[PDB]
């Protein structure tokens, strides 16, 4: 049978506020490319071809950009249906909705908005198939996950995962997050279930590439009380007395799938995809034939779009996706950056770890750090910033003005810790 | 003796 | 040397084979001249002469008091313990080549060790050497509490409810001392070891080094279990029935018997072991069970799965079924029922 | 110290008052925490109650007498009279609250209970919290005098101020608790906590007690909990404030210590070793009057090397007497009864209290021989006859009582009766 | 002579620091020992006292009983090894007067 993949392009961890004001979450430029693109290239890599995307909040801009998709070409292998429904705000309803129109034939692979991945599901896909039809629907879900180590910057302060699993069929036994739990709690339910070895793990990522089966749309319709996948899995893990038909977990070893959630996660995944950690996917492969993403990979992980006019003596040690249209002056010391298109720079500037974007601009001698910007975001002479110091929506900063850490300024007083300005204070 | 019934019949209304 | 085969054994090496003596025997096979063997002095001296009844030129006998818990008797014998001890429990009947556990110990400077053949769910490491948790359902009701620290350091844990440990603990002198000041810690197996593992986390830290086993075990309340042992025992008796007045006509099926024993006519034995120097010589049959001596046997013992210990008798009309022979059986005919009965 | 008291009562109302409301002296020891629900040890509270011919008896306090079972007011009678309120001596009025976590003491020191000044709450449901197991320890506690005082009289409603009080004064008769009246007191309504020095200390008054009988002291408790790294001068005898079984603490008493250390080749029967435990230490709760008598509950001080029993080792044992009879012979005759009222938990369907059984070998069996609970691998057991034996001399002048609680589970029960050899 | 050592005294700090400046050291020989009564035990204590008195005569300093269970003689190293003599008479109680009601010394 074909391999169809439900997909929702509004991850309800609505954290990229105020950034979510101008352009929606999913459309975000990570490395001058749509995350949703990364996801779609993934879907094509594992070879699925009938993908059902979904966006409720701000579906307009989604279609606006995705009409010219790498997979919205007539030659594409993937067919897409942006069902522009603005009723649900929890995945529960969209899963009962793919129930409500019998879209998924059978054996689908649901996926959140902006998973960064290179994973070949086919190994999983087939073992799922095996223990689902050589076992006749005793499965409902076969979670896929990716081995890691806790200390990595993939698991930010916010989100980790810890899970009890079996070791014979690798079936899930319990799933739970660990936002500040110096201890944990596992019931002997585990062992009164079976006396042949049980495993606990804290070294799987929040891969969020759940394989599933339309009877998951069943398990969501039959009980209208689930609003997220974790709701699903813990409800089914407690409802094992009857009609559980538990999850058959499975971990990979060689790939990299992360459901980017928070600005720290975006940070980590961007400055790991520049390091080719996911390759095939990296903008010098220009996987979206979209023109201006011609990225002339070069010495020592320095990427370089065409026509960057890099400034004299501007050292750039590593991992600098200088996008198209850029221009740079003398001594501009960039590092780990992502300089999008339309980025004029001054002199003596340092931009360690920064993430500029399109439209951005900056004058001379303007040290920055750990930063982030957005469309026409501007900071003039001798400004300075600090970790997570977002600033978007064309915000400006005046000369001489240092700024503190969380300086998330934007086009709104009430939500940003500043407002659209051309100084520092005074909205 | 003479005090148990006294308490019982003198605190019936006030003490709930 | 660096050890002492101190044996925490209380309470007899029954059968056709000196069972209780066998932990000694086996450690004796691999060096370990010294064997501290605590005895039973809750009434009288009923255990030491029983060791004078044995054949190891280097054994030692230790009297005791009313009640001696494991760590209690540890603290008791503590002074004469002047090395890294090697404690050991009563019913070691297990062909484990002990070189593996002391191997692991001598390797990773282990503050402890133990064994586990295949209550008491445990968490063992990925590599299966540095265990990380032990408990039982008695300890706590249901919640497998594991302090997030260790999962934040030791990444992947396998579990084990399918275990039969053998209470064998290679130690280190300073842990014996750490116990000697801990007057309240009564028993090693129940409280000490889990306390130490609890204190594994707040290289000069401590260690715990378990081991999975699939060869043999430690006997408990069902001693008919070690009939398994009996069936297997003769293999242990390769160079370390076997010698008796045999009949070669009566049923011999995985049997065991000592010399100068019940040799008569018209008997049988099916898949079990026997006693030594008792009265079983009349018209008899198998009992698929084991017996101790001094139990006069006669008239076709149609029994199955029981014990005929001392203080028993039967003659000329006897028949039984899974009814153990305890004390107070001056019997000659008592048709028994296979349910729980010890007459 | 000539006659003491005890207590018994239902639960599930809060006995932070039925433990130390008008007991005279408070209740606290090494990690005691006087009343979370109730206390379990039966001890001695030093106080001397006496009347002055006014509607209540002046407590050992020379000004008044009141209780702590009401936060703003409690209707009560007259207090009595001041003027350095008189008394006789340390006529103990001890109390045993509604907890049963000291069955060793509740079977050793129980039989030294002369009276029983108690309380009975009225916040009970259909199943009985303290009227299903808490009457399975002091059944033979020798306290013919008893007053199970109802408590809920004004605060609990009509269907709780009289809910189970009578349904226990008729159906808590397995022990001597139902045959006790309800003298005016309260732990849930505070009914004249002053009048509990006359209408209680004279309704279950100090019974005519033994005045010069044998010094048969069976020590029920010992007092030493000090921290290691011993202090300056803690080398003395006992120091034990509690209820001793018998004993005329007269001029020049002694203790024919039969049980003591292990006898000569102590798988034997008898011994001979008197270690004089001088009788000079018994303050009579108001004055230095130590011409005491057997029956009360006071603070005694022994004269021996404390090492052996300064700690909790002088409960179950005894301090000898004149007439060196005491039966130091474990292998004697004794008997017990089975379960009719389910101890530990109960039911209303005859499900946890119907069946009964006996002991055997290859197992363990704890029975409360006299005061001490011991045993193990029993030979057998008859219908209502027992060839009782043990591993040590539990030396008392007789051999009563048993324990229907071996090593079973997290807790224990009690179903037995009393038989003396 | 401390005040002749801090002879130059300007402030109280002078004498205080200069004195407390110059200045674990014991042998806590402890053994739980007593007889099984009041009379034999009083005799055991009297005999241990007489032994400690003949000790202080022989002068290993401070034969004490500052612990109730164990008569912990603070045997000072009077000759830097006096811990051999402070006991020389103490354990003699074992046959002097402590043998009335089984007073046996500990370790």
């Amino acid at each position: 049978p074909p391999l169809q993949a439900v997909l929702v392009a509004d991850s309800f961890d609505r954290r990229f506020f105020p950034i979510s004001k101008d352009q929606p979450r999913v459309l975000l430029p990570l490395a001058n490319v749509a995350l949703i693109d990364y996801t779609l290239e993934f879907l094509t890599a594992t070879g699925v071809q009938e993908t059902f995307v979904f966006c409720c909040w701000k579906a307009a801009q989604i279609k606006e950009h995705l009409l010219k998709s790498k997979w919205c070409r007539p030659t594409s292998l993937n067919v897409v249906r942006i069902i522009t429904s603005e009723l649900y705000r929890s995945l529960g309803d969209v899963l009962r909705d793919v129930d409500a129109k019998a879209l998924v034939r059978s054996d689908f692979l649901l996926v959140y908005g902006d998973v960064i991945s290179n994973i070949n599901i086919t190994r999983a896909l087939e073992e799922h198939r095996l223990r689902r039809k050589l076992e006749k629907n005793v499965s409902v879900m076969t979670m896929i996950f990716k081995e890691s180590s806790p200390s990595h910057p993939t698991r930010c302060h916010e989100d980790n995962v810890v899970v009890a699993v079996d070791s014979t069929t690798n079936r899930v036994l319990h799933f739970q997050k660990t936002q500040g739990l110096r201890r944990f709690a596992f019931p002997l339910s585990l062992f009164q279930g079976s006396s042949d070895g049980v495993e606990v793990r804290y070294d799987l990522l929040d891969c969020h590439i759940s394989i599933c089966s339309p009877q998951v749309a069943q398990l969501f319709t039959d009980n209208f009380d689930y609003q997220t996948r974790d709701d699903f899995v813990r409800g089914l893990l407690v409802n094992e007395e009857i009609l559980g038909n538990q999850i058959h977990m499975h971990v990979t070893a060689k790939e990299y799938g992360a459901r980017v959630s928070n600005l720290h996660m975006y940070s980590a995944v961007c400055a790991d995809v520049i390091r080719r950690w996911v390759y095939p996917l990296t903008p010098e492969a220009n996987f979206t034939d979209s023109t201006t993403q011609s990225c002339t990979h070069s010495r020592h992980n320095i990427y370089r779009g065409p026509e960057v006019s890099l400034g004299h003596g501007s050292i750039l040690e590593e991992n600098v996706l200088l996008g198209s249209g850029t221009v740079i002056g003398s001594n501009c010391f960039i590092t780990n950056s992502v300089i999008g298109p339309g980025c004029h720079i001054g002199d003596n500037v340092v931009l360690d770890q920064t993430y500029l974007w399109q439209g951005v601009r900056v004058a001379a001698g303007a040290q920055i750090h750990q930063s982030l910007l957005c469309d026409n975001a501007e900071v003039k002479e001798r400004v300075t910033l600090k970790p997570r110091s977002v600033l978007t929506s064309q915000v400006v900063v005046g000369p001489n003005i240092t700024l503190p850490e969380g300086s998330v300024i934007s086009l709104h007083p009430p939500d940003a810790e500043e407002d659209e300005d051309d100084g520092e204070f005074s909205d | 003796d003479y005090t148990y019934e006294e308490l019982l019949n003198r605190v019936f209304n006030i003490m709930r | 040397m660096e050890f002492q085969a101190v044996v925490m054994a209380v309470g007899l090496p029954v059968g056709n084979k000196p069972l209780i003596w066998y932990p000694l025997n086996l450690l004796e096979r691999v060096g370990f001249e010294e064997v501290i063997v605590v005895t039973t002095r809750d009434v009288q001296k009923a255990l030491c002469a029983e060791f004078k009844m044995k054949m190891k030129p280097d054994i030692v006998c230790i009297p005791d008091d009313a009640d001696m818990g494991t760590a209690d008797s540890l603290r008791y014998i503590y002074p004469k313990l002047k090395t890294d001890v090697l404690v050991l429990s009563c019913d070691l009947i297990t062909d484990v080549a002990l070189h593996e556990v002391v191997d692991l110990f001598r390797a990773y400077d282990a503050s402890l060790a133990m064994l586990m053949r295949k209550r008491d769910f445990i968490g063992v490491d990925s590599t299966g050497k540095r265990l990380l948790f032990m408990a039982n359902e008695a300890d706590l009701d249901e919640e497998l509490v594991i302090k997030g620290s260790i999962l934040q350091k030791h990444p992947r844990i396998r579990f084990h409810t399918g275990l039969v440990d053998a209470h064998l603990y290679c130690l280190k002198k300073y842990i014996v001392d750490f116990l000697m000041e801990n007057g309240s810690i009564t028993s090693i197996r129940s409280e000490l070891i889990p306390y130490l593992v609890r204190k594994q986390f707040s290289l000069k830290s401590l260690d715990i080094y378990s081991f999975i086993k699939e060869a043999n075990t430690l006997n408990l309340a069902p001693y008919d279990a070690c009939w398994n042992a009996c069936r297997g025992d003769r293999w242990e008796d390769l160079s370390r029935s076997s010698a008796q007045i045999v009949s070669k006509h009566l049923v011999g099926v995985d049997s065991l018997i000592g010399p100068e024993t019940q040799i008569g006519e018209k008997s049988s034995i099916k898949r079990s072991v026997i006693g030594s120097s008792c009265l079983i010589k009349d018209r008899v049959t198998i009992t698929n069970c084991l017996l101790m001596n001094s139990v006069t046997v006669e008239e076709g013992s149609n029994i199955q799965g029981s014990v005929i210990c001392n203080n028993a008798v039967i003659e000329k009309g006897a028949d039984i079924k899974d009814c153990l022979i305890g004390s107070g059986q001056r019997i000659e005919a008592k048709a028994k029922r296979v349910n729980e009965v010890i007459v | 110290a000539t006659i003491n008291i005890g207590t018994i009562g239902h639960v599930a109302h809060g006995k932070s008052t039925v433990v130390k409301a008008i007991s005279g002296v408070h209740t606290v020891r090494f990690k005691n925490e006087l009343e979370r629900n109730i206390t379990i040890k039966l001890g001695y509270a030093n106080a001397k109650i006496y009347k002055l011919d006014d509607p209540s008896c002046p407590r050992p306090e020379c000004y008044r007498s009141c209780g702590s079972s009401t936060p703003d007011e409690f209707p009560t009678d007259i207090p009595g009279t001041k003027g350095n309120f008189k008394l006789v001596r340390h006529v103990s009025f001890v109390d045993c609250p509604g907890h049963d976590i000291l069955m060793a003491t509740m079977l050793n020191g129980a039989a030294v209970m002369d009276a029983a000044l108690l309380l009975i709450a009225g916040n009970e449901s259909c199943p009985q919290p303290q009227t299903s197991e808490h009457l399975a320890a002091i059944e033979i506690m020798k306290l013919k005098h008893i007053l199970i005082l109802q408590n809920k009289i004004d605060l609990v409603k009509e269907s709780q101020a009289k809910e189970q009080y009578e349904q226990i004064l008729a159906f808590v008769q397995g022990t001597v608790a139902e045959g006790a009246p309800i003298i005016p007191i309260s732990a849930q309504l505070k009914y004249n906590i002053e009048v509990v020095c006359e209408y209680i200390v004279k309704k279950i008054p100090v019974p005519p007690r033994d005045f010069t009988s044998e010094p048969r002291l069976i020590v029920i408790r010992s007092f030493d909990v000090n921290k290691p790294g011993c202090e300056v001068d803690d080398l003395k005898g006992g120091v034990a404030g509690g209820s001793i079984l018998k004993g005329v603490l007269k001029v020049g008493q002694e203790i024919e210590v039969r049980p003591g250390i292990v006898s000569k080749d102590s798988e034997g029967k008898l011994m001979c070793k008197p270690i004089f435990s001088k009788i000079v230490s018994l303050f009579a709760e108001h004055n230095d009057l130590q011409y005491a008598a057997p029956g009360g509950l006071i603070g005694v001080g022994t004269k021996i090397d404390p090492t052996l029993c300064r700690a909790d080792r002088m409960v179950g044992q005894v301090l000898g007497a004149v007439g060196a009879l005491p039966e130091i012979f474990t292998e004697l005759e004794i008997s017990y009864f089975l379960l009719r009222r389910l101890l530990g938990v109960r039911t209303e369907g005859d499900k946890k209290a119907a069946k009964v059984q006996k002991l055997s070998k290859n197992e363990v069996l704890m029975v409360n021989i006299g005061s001490l609970s011991t045993g193990g691998r029993v030979s057998a057991v008859k219908a209502d006859l027992g060839k009782i034996v043990l591993t040590n001399p539990v030396c008392t002048e007789v051999g009563e009582k048993i324990a229907l609680s071996r090593r079973v589970e997290k807790h224990w029960r009690l179903i037995g009766w009393g038989q003396i050899r | 002579d401390p005040s002749i050592l801090d002879s130059l005294d300007l402030n109280e700090d002078e004498r205080e620091v200069l004195i407390n400046n110059i200045n674990a050291v014991k042998i806590r020989a402890d053994i739980e020992v007593a007889c099984y009564g009041y009379e034999g035990i009083d005799a055991v204590k009297e005999a241990l006292r007489a032994g400690l008195n003949c000790s202080t005569e022989n002068m290993p300093i401070k034969i004490n009983l500052i612990a109730p269970p164990r008569y912990v003689m603070t045997t000072t190293t009077l000759e830097r090894t006096e811990g051999l003599s402070v006991l020389s008479q103490a354990m003699a109680v074992i046959k002097e007067k402590i043998e009335e009601k089984r007073g046996v010394f500990n370790v």
